[PDB]
């Protein structure tokens, strides 16, 4: 029986957002790669059918509306870190790149920093607690069906790693 | 005030001898304060508040000081004098009681590791009163200062056996052998840890008189010393104290190196990753490496791309890339001479070794003033200005020399870098780069050419001084700087004595008997070792003996210029002391 | 090895393609066996084969292990181990003489080995940094010690000619006196009473230092420390205390050797381990803050 941390008790902070800011544009770009290596050409016509789309077009460029949504996982995980009440404190160099503020994309690869023992316990029970919402989602549309039962219903320790992978990757992405 | 030590009282030179510690003050100005201090105590006690005394402190530190790093240094015989089968015995006097291990080793065992931490030595550890090999268990009593610890190995049965002051020690059980079974592999040989402020004596046996403990074990027994028919004494071998720069191992459990030939497009590279990284047992120190061969500048100083131009410059140049995601501030990149054996596992470019001669003249103005140093490199972290790093290209320092001028300027990303550095004139630069791994891809050797600017292999090899082709030959390979080297004790040192004759004469140093020994020289690696020092070193001693098979053919039936031409590289007095 | 014709056949190019595999390549012993083979076949000698391997290989020397004999060389030092540091007491400026009773020239066929200065330590530890405990190193070869030989100054295994007074190495008779200031790093030489125009500047101060002379075979020099060990020969310069006072109260001014093994028998050698750090040679004042 999972529990998802409360959200709505805590408020954004600017920090936080410029933080988001080019964070949703790097997860756009490798999205974007991911566009083209499955066959997306950039085209306005939503031509979905035949591999065309416009969305490999640089995210500020794009429309609010694609914005939105978009960014809101961000937000529900931004909420979840934040509800742990665990602190940041900014680095000088990430207060003079705040200050600095057509083209090939650039996606850098991050598995190559390696983290501490300390946050990759952090990222481990902060992955847990994902995979708790996720049960809790399959759990709704479970009583929806009325019957049945997921097998990965069974809790993220009891799972094994090659599942995991995905919530993992995502946790050390985005706390790298 | 200002005021200073001084053996003797004087206030114009603010001279005090009693700034010294409590321990070392005057006992009639520390018993005087002292008594003061008591009785106001204890007047603030009888005053009524019996103040309670704090938390007593029954803590130890255990000791972990120590001279740099090193916490032991291993004595050991030479490998030459390993037994394969017979009965020996010799023995170990330890003058300091103290964390001190002695026993047999093979010729395998590393001069850096704790003596019986693994299987290459078998050794007796009488501070803890444990056996060591592969681990410890409990055996024997602990020894005094003093006491004498004799070692017994038989190689028939595969039996060791030690003695304390005489008695047999024994093990956990009533059994009397050290160690039950074992192979003979590649032989034994004696040898010694030693612990930090510990002081200890080997007796190889070559007086049987020397031997104080031998009659009464040992020699009924049937063991017989160690140096029991020898004319000359053992040379005995000790863990070399200065790091020194050595070809990464192939099976080096942290370094790996690959060799990425260069294609038409692509500049040979050298790439140094960190195998276990992100795994158990990562080493975090700072790891120094180095490129084989030097650039050499010029013997004296001068007071596309035009082919000319690279034909007649000395410009040479080559480049790192530090891997997105490897952190710029934990890598130094520059260049560094041979006399760098600094390994320290905090590095900054503050405390890098430097002296500045200035010359003058008896006026007094200064004619030059010349800055002398080891190591000649910049960091990357304080030269990459925009931060982060870039999937397209990562970090690129490019170091330039001129062996013309010897001016060593960095550049980076296309602008060149504020710090430059001057060297002296017939200067040996080791390329070299420092870093911490952060990531298991920290960096590689471009060894590319920029805008007129010759290639270095041109420099590095004179049979390329004239190809403007970047080239990775064989000879050229990564080098890091390591511990794990053995040192040659002298079997004789130069005597002199020394004593004061009178106040007015002051101490005398005499010495009158001349001795000499052989260096062999290492042209690349601008080193110099003892010729019987080859005994270890397999290698250098075949190219040698096939190199004086080659200097002897070469003269070879009275090829008599030959011999006059090779008078100058083997003189008379080298082959009388040969 | 085995046709004959085929020395014939080797050719100036070729016999130089095989020393430029030696260069490019690195040491290989086979390479060496094959060019031995060239100088000689069925006990007959190849004249130009064996010239031109000499004049292609032997003048460069740079490929080939190069062998010389050279002197032994060793270090003493007194018991002073002088510094500076923060919050401490010790005087910066500081002078020792040494007096050169008498030093034969040529004892062998290579020059006498006579250096005078000073060396540091590397951190606080008693042992002489950067430079090999035995060998032909001594004072100024290693970018620990600082020296002075008569016609040069030493640092790091580079001479650099200085000029003094009546140049000429250190002979019999010649009294040379060292000084050393740690406030601003200074190392000044002064031979027979005159200034010699030489300075080191700009030296690492972080460690101890201690004054240190290199010596060969036939040499016969003194310390002249000052006070009760020694007298100077020359007055000292204005404010540079003598370096005798800086022996600790109960510890006895000695002059031992500057490693710690010497000559004596294998069964007697006193076999030394690492040694604690002198930090506590150093005294820094360390109040609790209340």
């Amino acid at each position: 029986n999972p529990q998802p941390v409360d959200t709505s008790n805590i408020t954004i902070p600017e920090k936080l957002e410029y933080f988001i800011n080019k964070y949703a544009e790097h997860s756009h770009d490798k999205w974007s790669m991911d566009k083209l290596a499955n066959g997306w050409i950039y085209g306005e016509i939503y031509s979905d059918s035949s591999k065309v789309q416009p969305l490999m077009k640089p995210y500020k460029l794009l429309s609010e509306k694609e914005k939105e949504i978009y960014r809101w996982p961000i937000k529900e995980s931004l909420k979840t870190m934040l509800a742990w009440g665990w602190r940041i404190e900014r680095t000088r160099e990430g207060d003079s790149m705040a200050l600095y503020n057509g083209y090939s994309p650039r996606a850098i690869d991050m598995s190559n920093v390696t983290l501490s023992r300390d946050l990759h316990a952090m990222a481990e029970m902060m992955a847990e607690n994902y995979h708790n919402i996720w049960a809790k989602k399959k759990k709704m549309e479970l009583e929806s069906k009325g019957g049945g039962n997921h097998p990965l219903l069974v809790p993220y320790d009891t799972l094994t790693a090659k599942e995991k992978a995905k919530d993992r990757e995502k946790a050390q992405d985005i706390l790298k | 005030q200002g005021w200073t030590y001084g053996i003797q009282q004087d206030v114009k030179n603010r001279r005090n001898p009693r700034l010294v510690p409590y321990t070392l003050l005057d006992d009639r100005t520390k018993k005087s304060n002292k008594d003061s201090l008591r009785e106001a105590v204890r007047t603030l006690l009888g005053y009524g508040y019996n103040l309670e005394a704090p938390d007593q402190d029954h803590a130890a530190r255990a000791e972990v000081c120590s001279g740099t790093g090193e916490r032991f240094r291993i004595f050991r015989a030479e490998k030459t004098y390993a037994v394969k089968a017979g009965r020996w015995y010799f023995e170990f006097e330890t003058v300091t009681a103290g964390d001190m291990r002695v026993g047999w080793s093979r010729p395998g065992c590393q001069p850096d590791q704790e003596l019986g931490s693994d299987e290459r030595a078998f050794a007796f550890d009488g501070f803890k009163a444990q056996r060591w090999h592969q681990g410890n268990e409990h055996y024997g009593r602990s020894w005094q200062a003093g006491d004498v610890v004799g070692c017994m190995v038989d190689m028939n049965e595969h039996t060791m056996m030690f003695t304390l002051n005489g008695e047999i020690l024994l093990d956990d059980s009533g059994s009397e052998l050290a160690f039950k079974d074992f192979d003979v592999g590649d032989g034994f040989i004696p040898v010694c840890s030693l612990g930090v402020a510990q002081v200890g004596r080997m007796n190889f046996g070559k007086d049987v008189s020397t031997l104080k403990y031998f009659t009464i074990c040992g020699l009924q027994e049937g063991y017989e010393p160690f140096a029991v028919n020898t004319n000359r004494d053992i040379t005995m071998w000790l863990s070399k104290r200065l790091p020194q720069f050595l070809q990464v191992p192939s099976n080096h459990e942290h370094i790996e190196v690959t060799r990425i030939d260069g294609t038409i497009d692509s500049s040979p590279c050298l790439k140094v990753t960190q195998k276990s990284f992100g795994s158990q047992n990562s080493n975090t120190d700072i790891m120094f490496y180095r490129l084989s061969m030097p650039i050499e500048c010029a013997e004296v100083f001068s007071k596309r791309d035009d082919y000319d131009f690279l034909m007649q410059t000395s410009t040479y140049y080559y480049s790192v890339r530090i891997f997105p995601g490897q952190e710029p501030a934990n890598v130094w990149v520059g260049w560094i001479t041979s006399d760098f054996h600094q390994y320290d596992t905090g590095f900054d470019l503050d405390r890098v070794r430097t002296v500045t001669v200035t010359l003058g003249d008896e006026k007094g103005k200064v004619h030059e003033s010349i800055k002398r140093s080891n190591c000649y490199m910049v960091c990357a972290g304080e030269s990459m200005s925009p931060g982060q790093g870039r999937n397209n290209n990562g970090l690129e320092i490019g170091c330039v020399v001129d062996a013309a001028s010897g001016l060593l300027t960095f550049i980076a990303n296309g602008k060149e870098l504020s710090t430059y550095y001057q060297v002296e004139p017939s200067t040996k630069l080791f390329p070299a780069v420092f870093a911490q791994a952060t990531s298991p891809n920290v960096f590689q050797f471009e060894l590319g050419r920029i805008k007129n600017v010759m290639p270095l292999s041109a420099g590095l090899f004179k049979s390329e001084h004239k190809n403007p082709v970047p080239q990775c030959p064989p000879r050229l390979h990564v080098q890091f700087l390591s511990h794990v080297l053995w040192s040659r004790m002298p079997n004789q040192f130069l005597k002199v004595d020394v004593s004061r004759i009178s106040e007015r004469q002051g101490w005398l140093v005499q010495c009158l008997d001349p001795l000499q020994f052989m260096s062999l020289h290492i042209p690349e690696e601008n080193r110099s070792v003892d010729i019987l020092e080859l005994t270890e070193q397999e290698e250098l001693l075949k190219f040698h003996y096939h190199t004086l098979r080659l200097y002897s053919a070469v003269c070879a039936l009275g090829n008599h210029r030959v011999a006059h031409a090779l008078c100058s590289h083997v003189d008379e007095p080298q082959l009388l002391y040969a | 090895v085995e046709s004959p014709e085929a020395l014939n056949i080797i050719k100036e190019g070729h016999i130089k393609s095989i020393i430029s595999l030696l260069d490019k390549h690195g040491r290989n012993h086979k390479v060496l066996d094959v060019l031995c083979s060239l100088c000689v076949c069925h006990g007959v000698a190849v004249r130009s084969n064996q010239h031109l391997i000499c004049d292609n290989l032997l003048p460069g020397r740079d490929l080939l292990l190069q062998t010389r004999l050279v002197n032994h060389v060793s270090s003493m030092r007194p018991n002073i181990f002088l510094g500076v540091s923060e919050g401490s007491a010790q005087y910066k400026k500081w002078y020792y003489e040494l007096m050169v009773d008498h030093t034969e020239p040529f004892v062998t066929a290579e020059a006498t080995h006579l250096r005078v200065g000073w060396a540091s330590t590397e951190g606080y530890s008693p042992y002489p940094g950067g430079g090999e405990e035995w060998g032909g190193n001594g004072v100024g070869d290693d970018l620990f010690s600082y020296g002075f030989d008569g016609l040069h100054l030493w640092s790091g295994c580079i001479a650099r000619t200085v000029s003094s007074p009546n140049q000429h190495l250190l002979r019999t008779d010649d009294v040379i006196s060292c000084c050393l200031d740690l406030s601003a790093p200074s190392i000044s030489f002064r031979i027979n009473g005159q200034p010699v125009q030489g300075m080191f500047e700009n030296f690492n101060i972080d460690g101890l230092f201690f004054p240190v002379v290199s010596f060969s075979a036939g040499i016969k020099v003194r310390f002249l420390l000052g006070g009760r060990h020694g007298e100077f020969k020359f007055l000292p310069p204005p404010g540079y205390a003598p370096c005798y006072e800086a022996v600790l109260p109960k510890e006895k001014l000695k002059v031992e050797h500057s490693r710690e093994y010497k000559q004596e028998r294998t069964y007697t050698r006193d076999l030394l381990g690492p040694t604690v750090s002198l930090t506590q040679a150093a005294f820094t004042p360390i109040p609790v803050d209340t």
